[PDB]
């Protein structure tokens, strides 16, 4: 009964130059039984990227709640959302609900459409704020996630470079734990263009 | 407890109080054992220096310690018993734990190992 | 862990899975959870890795010593009740383990038994034990007849602990085989999840539910 | 209530080469949030070519290691001076461990040393006994941010032959000395950045024919 | 299973070139109340060693008995019991861990915290650790309870590695002690002004000084600090 | 409350729901229909604690047909998923959640296409082309990774379906006295008599 | 986390670490701890992180707006005042511990505030799991009438401390200085004496390692 | 803590050490534990460091809405004030206040509120953690209408002995006169009380 | 382990017993003989805790026929039940006492009558003419207070069983798989096969 | 329970209390807790009284032994075997000891030993609920050396204010004089000690 390991996954964010990647597993199960190997994590209004872990209701609910808000946003402000100012809303969308909060781990990746600068951020369940120049991680594998990060990951990485270190990132941190893996998704985000690759991995 | 010493080595290399149980066999009522192409028979003699016995309540020479095993004997009577029950108990054990009834060779190692532990155990024949 | 054993017209079959969980950590992917007993008896796995690993490898210490003394292989029901009373003894002091002793003899033929740490003792032709436990019997009975061949009962054990690697969470790595004949146990080798599970979604038709 | 065990922090790294085998472990000694020592060693030569360290609750990895210590040199009384081989001993601390299953030697063994063919090889153990032979293995504090990097360099999982549609896989082969102790250090200086027990120093046991070599490098001390 | 009555608090320690430092003050704590204030807590054993104990005074008083009836038993058929066969800091530790670790494995532990301070009959230093679960420890700075969140940092700071071992002398590693037993006056609770310190140097031997107290402490400007916010007066 | 399943073949929905209803020691009944129609071409099946079941589908199928009359429309089993995954995810974080788990089988008219949709009681939807609440998954999943083909007609999603009854009923423990199966497709919903 | 503050001649000082942890794992090795609750009002946060941030934010939103009411500049016993009703409101619940200092027209001013709601003055604090390492630091050397310098250099070593000696803390400095008739100045990454050695090792892979199954563009324009 | 007030011939003296403590640890060794809630009505703060703050921040407010409206609040009423307040709050406090103050017409007057929020006024009143270790002390030794004088060495060899047994308190003995003459703050270190 | 009942007839003792063995959510075996042969016209049936019911039951027979060689003689039922009871009534004040429920139907030859004795994990021995362990008697007793008789045959007896069992599979939760029937009378102990 | 030992210039004067309580009713109010283990080595017993009773017998019996053997015995010794059987039971023991006795050669001598069995030896010890409300007093009043009369006032007004504050403490204050003179027993009422 441990809200944040009941339907497990993993998603992990990182910087390269002029461009950014977000990446998550596909797996959705109950404790031991695995249920889904379609349930994608990661989700995007405009242009700024969110990928969602931990209970799997939180993580429909919050996408939801963030179409709702970036929709409004748009239409009163008359331009899309940038990274900075989203994570600040994520952030506040997460304290609002401090004693009774949503069992998550988010994290915030895009390019400032402006300055054009690569933009990456992670949150614990109750809104506090991580930024980082390099990677962020979460998840039932976020140890392994770190240890991966920051071993293979250099700086200023070009995008099909940093799809290989995403990538192999991910893929070994989810083999070794129970709870993630059974698929794999890397998106690979450019200042105007956004390519999206479904990785194949070991499907136990 | 008793610790003595009773069956020990002599000079000449004998255990003589193994040799005297010997003699106390020499002693008992005849019996014999004689295997056919089929079957096994044990005959055993009854000293007739007794009369107005009881037969039927009497103890029988011949002792079944399982339903496919059995056990005859020469040598003091009282003895016997303390063979035959241990023997018994063997056997169930047996069944009980490998679930299969003991083989003759088996159950005579068993007696023979008893046996043998009465020659080299202190406080006893 | 998933480990299974089916019995049919060529003789006994016995698979396992290869990973090893503490808590939802994967500790690895490649432990051998069939034991080697002797040339006519196996042992498989599950639950507690040092009190399988410790009291199945103490088991063929007793069924060698049952040999010397005896002069004759020890039978199935005789090497099973060892381990089964032998756990008893411990029973309530927290053992876990989950084990089915396997072979061949020739007065009893191929034969199982299931032996559990809270002293269950069962015969019978056809097991699954684990955590996967479940996945590996939907798959086995669905499929399962007597007149199996040699072939298809291996593939069957096979594809039964990929179904379970595949679902169950803590079951994984790779698959290995077991044969038991008249003759003793052949091993028909170590078939990893990773290639496995392609190989048979492409060849099988099957695993649709997945990404492809 | 008075808690038997304790957590004594550090983390241990066991690879196994084609003739070496090396057995790596931080020197750096904690209880909760306080440093005990900066260079406290817990990889040991116990003779034989045996190499071993018994990592997690120190005063159990202690004891055990001491109590194998006093095997090795009793099978040498017993067994007219025979060399325990690395799969003997491994049994042997088997039954040390699962001695006290009731009541555990709260640490995660690892040892290393060659086979009786010359080749290298590494034993892992559970607080309770079961042990398993492997190529490579990284045990306690850091392990989980270890072991998947290992995974990933010495036995190339999840990496395929580029070209190859994902077909053909990166092929198995042995790495050199040189090539091992770099990974080695690049896992300790990964784990000493993002784990807070490990760090200080880095003590690595190399194990060949020859004997048994160290070597000391440096660690961040924060 | 046990619970400490009767403590004692901080022990604090480090190398120095030619041997070794060692310090706690002389406190019986009973709980908050400071019961008792004679209590010795650095109990020389020989010539060349001090151990230093913290804890469960009443298991302190029992160690004590130990390592005295060690020496006596020690001199038995021993004719060179005061030389070459004399109690090493070494010997006296392994005994001491021996029995913290095999109490502890009996559920039954002496409930301390103990440092052997001493200098080895080759002139090495002597500083190792052991405490209630058989857990030990050397490093060039040893220290207790309290002792180890302040002191360490302080006495880290004059010896932070092994090499600057030999370019410390005997009094800047005494001022550090001392400096170091100032800090715990002023923030230890448990802690009392009058302490015992012992130096063991492998030239001038065993120096052992009673009746030490914490001077030089800077009260004054508590006199301005009014209030806990807003209080002007 | 105990086995529902479901099934997503070519051209329709199988749901699969058992017939017993247990209190204590005593099976009460043995024909219990686990299941209501919330729309002409939407069945929703449920399972979980006692009461709370039939509170809460009936609850649903009040809203849909209420949708339905306002608008004179029939909402499409994505959108009433939704709505349902949603009235769970508000319950989980009430004074007393509901605990009840759901199956939803529907065939959307403007796709021309089957639809299957698995919801926990604490709102977790997943689109599923076969699924199942509580221990059932543990024996059928694997069945059906086995023997499940996307392109099967609905005689073969039956066939496929007393497969997994009959493994259900050789292995579960207790006793489910069989299952209702009902069949959603393009001409609506329609009950199978002889199962 | 370690957290100091120090009063001096015609101001004050706070400092910091810069590590973020989540259990003993690091996650992130620079975050800034040092926060704004006015220009010259600035703020120093232990405990829960989420809680430090945004009851500093709060009140900082709240201060701002009284300055513009009143017309007149924020005074740090209002920062004061403010947090520790509204801690004391949520009784612990806010694990928001915190430094605060400042300098306003009333003078330079230094306090802590504990999650209950409780505060203290003092010439020197020091909060956090590095406050013993750091305040045996500032117990040793502080003196009446420091200077700038001297004081900068004071709570920067008091840091240093914590860093070393407390798991808990670690990577760089970070200080603000503020001087009464001056701009507050904000000095990130004051010190940093933990720089990454280089790797052994590129890990950059040869493009093609990763096997893929399925391309496609995806659409973020309208 | 160790906290007392005493009244005497000219007034009122309050005095208390000024040691706060986390556990073991010392937080803070120079805390002022005596809190102005009116020009000549002040407290001695005793239990839970946020509750007892609370309380006379919200105590000084009333008594400035007090004397805004009516005039120079009592003794009396100050106590009432504290009195209110911790006693209907009882459940959620952990507050032992000493509320002493100077009138002149009633001159030095000293109230104590244990945790229930009872009230009770006494000519001299002892509380904190060291209280208990000078119970004898101060019933043996003190007297009625002392001199200035008496009263300090009074409340500093009480204090003094209270500090030496118990661990929680310490530091420097803080001390607040009230008469008729003005508000005086005295202090007392160590290095003086320790060897008395 | 679940259900055993005893009815003791005219001329013989009829136990029937469950074969299900269920561990978890899994039913292991579904041919289960929870009985042991004491000697030649005794016949115990058991149920309770793993492990303890088998290792009981077979230390039982053992003893049995330990005896039974030793004197070249048979123990009458009555006092096979007393020498059970009594290693149950020890067992109890033990440091792990046997959880294990059982019934002994026996043929006794000296009076020429059937004989059933029920005794729980307790060492609480009785006398019936029918008797269960566990949930089974809560359905079975009433049913045979109302259709029992005590002159019936043998046959009658069987049929008076079959309706108890139709009356455990249709109120009983859990599925226990059926029943194996022994006939316990003069001419020894034999197996119902088709029942 | 107030229980005290005071050294002085002509050897050692043993002080208590009677009261013996049940919760807070007074099972006896007249109670004996000054108990002779040898001629002159007496005790005060605090904590379970069926463990220090239990305690004493033991010692008694151990330097009857002693003394039939060796000749009489020191109060150190008296102490060790006090102090061996409290911490080798400590477990199972709630026992607060006070060991006093006069040698010819050593004079006058008070040992302690709280409840985890360690041994303190001491110009004056108090012990028991009631020694809590007295530290203050008794080392404010404190002299080495004092004549016969002194102690007794000592013992006296200590006591006296112990038993004012502990409800536990009560009843008369018994004491036991131990020079070379002998032993001589004293007994005070309440009518004279409560008005000191
Ligand atoms: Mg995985
Ligand atoms: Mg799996
Ligand atoms: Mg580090
Ligand atoms: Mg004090």
């Amino acid at each position: 009964s441990d809200p944040s390991s009941i339907n497990g996954g993993i998603v992990v964010a990182m910087t390269g130059k002029d461009c950014v990647a977000i990446a998550c597993d596909l797996r959705l199960g109950s404790q031991s039984l695995g249920v889904s190997n379609k349930f994608e994590k990661i989700f995007h209004y405009g242009h700024v990227f969110l990928g969602i872990t931990g209970l799997a209701t939180d993580v429909t609910t919050l996408n939801e709640m963030f179409r709702y808000k970036t929709n409004l946003y748009k239409l009163k402000e008359e331009r899309a959302i940038e990274p900075e100012t989203f994570t600040q809303l994520v952030s506040s969308s997460l304290y609002e609900r401090r004693f009774g909060p949503y069992f998550v781990g988010p994290v915030v990746a895009g390019i400032n459409s402006k300055s054009g600068k690569p933009f990456i951020a992670g949150f614990d369940l109750i809104g506090c704020i991580d930024e980082a120049k390099d990677f962020i991680v979460s998840g039932t594998a976020s140890d392994q996630l770190f240890g991966m990060c920051e071993s293979l990951y250099e700086p200023n990485l070009e995008p099909e470079d940093l799809f290989e270190t995403i990538s192999q990132a991910l893929l070994n941190a989810a083999d070794r734990d129970a709870l993630s893996g059974w698929g794999a998704v890397v998106y690979i985000i450019k200042k105007d263009e956004v390519v999206k690759r479904y990785l194949k991995m070991r499907q136990d | 407890g008793y610790d003595r010493a009773l069956s020990i080595f002599s000079p000449d290399g004998h255990i003589f109080q193994v040799e005297y149980a010997l003699e106390a066999v020499k002693r008992g009522t005849c019996a014999v054992g004689v295997k056919g192409k089929n079957c096994v028979v044990l005959g055993c003699e009854r000293r007739s220096t007794l009369k107005l016995q009881d037969t039927r309540i009497t103890p029988s020479k011949v002792s079944k310690i399982d339903s496919h095993v059995v056990l005859s004997f020469s040598g003091l009577n009282a003895d016997s018993r303390i063979l035959i029950e241990k023997a018994r108990v063997e056997a169930q054990s047996h069944r009980l734990t490998l679930e299969d009834p003991v083989t003759v060779e088996y159950l005579t190692r068993y007696v023979a190992g008893v046996q043998q532990r009465y020659t080299q155990s202190g406080g006893v024949r | 862990t998933t480990t299974l054993a089916f019995r049919f017209q060529g003789g006994i079959i016995v698979a396992v899975d290869s990973r090893a969980t503490a808590g939802n950590w994967v500790a690895s992917q490649t432990v051998k959870k069939v034991i080697e007993i002797n040339p006519f008896l196996l042992g498989t796995m599950a639950g507690c890795a040092a009190d399988c690993q410790f009291w199945e490898t103490w088991l063929g210490s007793q069924c060698r010593l049952h040999e010397l003394r005896e002069k004759e292989r020890i039978s199935v029901a005789a090497a099973s009740k060892i381990l089964s009373n032998l756990v008893y003894q411990y029973k309530g002091a927290g053992l876990s383990m989950g084990t089915m002793i396997c072979g061949y003899t020739r007065k009893e033929g191929p034969t199982i038994y299931y032996v559990d740490s809270d002293g269950t003792r069962l015969k019978g032709d056809i097991f699954c034990v684990g955590s996967g436990q479940t996945f590996a019997y939907g798959v086995l009975d669905s499929n399962y007849k007597w007149d199996l061949s040699v072939e298809d009962a291996l593939y069957l054990g096979k594809r039964s602990i990929l179904a379970a690697a595949h679902r169950d969470a803590y079951s994984g790595g790779s698959v290995n085989l077991y044969h038991v004949t008249e003759d003793g146990w052949i091993y028909h080798g170590n078939h990893d999840v990773g290639e496995l599970f392609w190989k048979v979604k492409e060849e099988e038709g099957s695993f649709n539910n997945v990404i492809g | 209530q008075f808690n038997p065990y304790g957590d004594n922090g550090g983390t241990i790294l066991g690879i196994a080469g084609e003739d070496f085998a090396v057995l790596a472990g931080d020197t750096r000694n904690i209880t909760d949030y306080s440093i005990n020592s900066r260079y406290e060693p817990k990889v040991f030569d116990c003779g034989d070519n045996i190499v071993m360290s018994a990592n997690g609750f120190a005063a159990d990895g202690d004891a055990l290691v001491k109590r194998f210590k006093n095997s090795v040199k009793w099978y040498h009384f017993d067994h007219n001076d025979k060399k325990l081989s690395i799969n003997s001993a491994a049994r042997n601390i088997q039954h040390l461990l699962y001695g006290k299953r009731f009541f555990p030697y709260y640490v995660h063994t690892i040892i290393a040393g060659l086979d009786e063919d010359g080749k290298g090889a590494v034993y892992s153990f559970d607080p309770v006994g079961s042990y398993e032979r492997e190529q490579c293995r990284a045990g306690g504090a850091a392990a989980s941010l270890i072991m998947p990097f290992l995974d990933n360099q010495v036995n190339f999982k999840n990496q395929y032959e580029p070209g190859t549609n994902g077909k053909v896989k990166k092929p198995l082969k042995y790495l050199s000395v040189e090539e091992v102790i770099k990974l080695v250090r690049d896992s300790f200086t990964s784990a000493t950045e993002r784990h807070i027990q490990v760090g200080d120093g880095l003590e690595i046991l190399i194990v060949t024919k020859d004997g048994v070599r160290k070597e000391f490098y440096e660690l961040k001390r924060d | 299973t046990q619970q400490p009555i009767v403590t004692g608090t901080s022990v604090i320690s480090m190398k120095y070139d030619n041997g070794v430092i060692i310090a706690a003050d002389n406190l019986g704590s009973y709980g908050s109340l400071l019961r008792f204030n004679g209590v010795e807590r650095l109990i020389p054993v020989g010539d060349n060693t001090v151990v230093g104990i913290s804890g469960d005074i009443s298991d302190m008083q029992h160690i004590e008995r130990l390592l005295k009836d060690l020496v006596t038993e020690n001199a038995y058929d021993n004719p060179l019991a005061d030389a070459e066969e004399a109690l090493e800091p070494s010997y006296i530790f392994e005994y001491l861990a021996t029995v913290m670790y095999q109490r502890r494995s009996k559920m039954n532990p002496l409930w301390n915290a103990i440092i052997v301070a001493g200098v080895q009959s080759n002139g090495d230093q002597f500083l190792r650790y052991v405490n209630l679960l058989g857990v030990t420890y050397s490093s060039p700075t040893l220290a207790t309870g309290f002792g180890a969140h302040m002191a360490n940092p302080l006495l880290r700071k004059v010896v932070d590695r092994e090499s600057d071992i030999p370019k410390t002398t005997v009094q800047v590693a005494e001022e550090a002690i001392v400096n170091a037993m100032r800090v715990l006056y002023y923030r230890d609770a448990r802690s009392s002004r009058n302490f015992s310190l012992a130096i063991i140097d492998k030239n001038t031997g065993l120096t052992f000084k009673k009746n030490l107290q914490v001077e030089n402490m800077k009260w004054d400007f508590a006199k301005d600090i009014k209030g806990y916010g807003t209080q002007k007066i | 409350m105990d086995i529902i399943l479901g099934i997503r073949v070519q051209d329709s929905v199988i749901l699969a729901s058992s017939k017993a209803v247990t209190r204590g020691i005593s099976v009460l009944k043995d024909s219990d229909d686990k299941t209501r129609q919330l729309s002409p071409h939407t069945l929703m099946s449920f399972a979980g604690e006692a009461g709370d079941t039939v509170q809460f589908a009936e609850y649903i199928q009040a809203n849909i047909q209420l949708y339905s009359i306002r608008e004179d429309y029939e909402l499409s089993p994505q959108a009433v998923s939704s709505f349902v995954r949603q009235e769970l995810a508000k319950s989980i974080r009430s004074r007393r959640p509901y605990q009840v788990n759901v199956l939803i089988g529907g065939y959307d008219k403007k796709k021309n296409k089957p639809e299957l949709y698995q919801i926990d009681y604490l709102g977790t939807k997943v689109e599923l082309p076969y699924g199942a609440h509580g221990y059932s998954g543990f024996y059928t999943f694997s069945l059906l990774d086995h023997h499940y083909r996307p392109d099967m007609t609905t005689e073969e999603g039956l066939d496929l379906l007393k497969l997994c009854v009959q493994e259900l009923e050789k292995r579960m423990p207790m006793d489910f006295k069989g299952v209702i199966v009902k069949i959603v497709d393009k001409d609506g919903i329609r009950q199978v008599d002889d199962f | 986390t370690t957290i100091v503050g120090v009063k001096f001649n015609n101001g004050v000082v706070i400092a910091a670490d810069t590590r973020s942890t989540q259990g003993p794992i690091v996650a992130d090795k620079n975050c800034a701890k040092l926060h704004r609750i006015s220009p010259k009002i600035w703020c120093a946060g232990a405990g829960t992180a989420a809680d430090t941030e945004a009851v500093t934010q709060l009140i900082g939103s709240n201060i701002e707006l009284h300055s513009l009411y009143t017309s007149r500049e924020p005074r740090v016993v209002s920062a004061l005042q403010m947090l520790k009703q509204h801690l004391f409101k949520y009784q612990g619940h806010i694990g928001a511990y915190l430094i605060v200092a400042g300098v306003d027209p009333t003078g330079s001013h230094l306090f802590s505030i504990h999650a209950h709601g409780s505060t203290d003055v003092g010439y020197y604090l020091s909060l956090g799991s590095g406050s013993l390492a750091a305040m045996a630091v500032l117990e040793s050397h502080w003196k009446q009438d420091l200077t700038k310098e001297e004081a900068i250099k004071l709570a920067s070593d008091a840091i240093q401390a914590g860093i070393w000696n407390d798991l808990g803390s670690g990577s760089n400095v970070d200080v603000c200085v503020m001087e009464i008739g001056k701009d507050a100045e904000y000095l990130r990454n004051y010190l940093t004496p933990n720089v990454r050695e280089e790797k052994q090792k590129s890990y950059k892979f040869p493009r093609g390692t990763t096997a893929v199954l399925k391309e496609s563009i995806v659409n973020i324009c309208d | 803590t160790s906290i007392m007030a005493v009244t005497f011939k000219d007034g009122v003296i309050l005095g208390a050490d000024s040691r706060t403590t986390t556990g073991a640890y010392i937080a803070n060794r120079v805390t002022d534990k005596l809190t102005r809630v009116h020009d000549k009505i002040w407290c001695c703060r005793s239990g839970s460091a946020a509750d007892t703050q609370a309380i006379a921040d919200i105590v000084q407010y009333h008594l400035e809405l007090y004397t805004s409206q009516y005039g120079t609040p009592s003794t009396e009423t100050a106590a009432s004030v504290f009195k209110e307040l911790c006693y209907e709050n009882k459940d959620n406090l952990t507050a032992g206040i000493i509320v002493a103050g100077y009138d002149d017409k009633n001159k030095g007057e000293v109230y104590t509120i244990p945790l229930g929020g009872s009230v009770h006024k006494l000519p001299y009143a002892i509380a904190g953690s060291g209280s208990t270790f000078i119970y004898g002390y101060c019933d043996k030794n003190f007297r009625e209408n002392m001199s200035k004088e008496e009263t300090v060495d009074f409340i500093k060899h009480s204090l003094s002995q209270a500090i030496k047994w118990d661990g929680s308190s310490g530091g420097v003995i803080r001390m607040v006169v009230l008469t008729a003459a003005g508000v005086e703050r005295l202090i007392f270190y160590p290095d003086e009380y320790e060897q008395l």
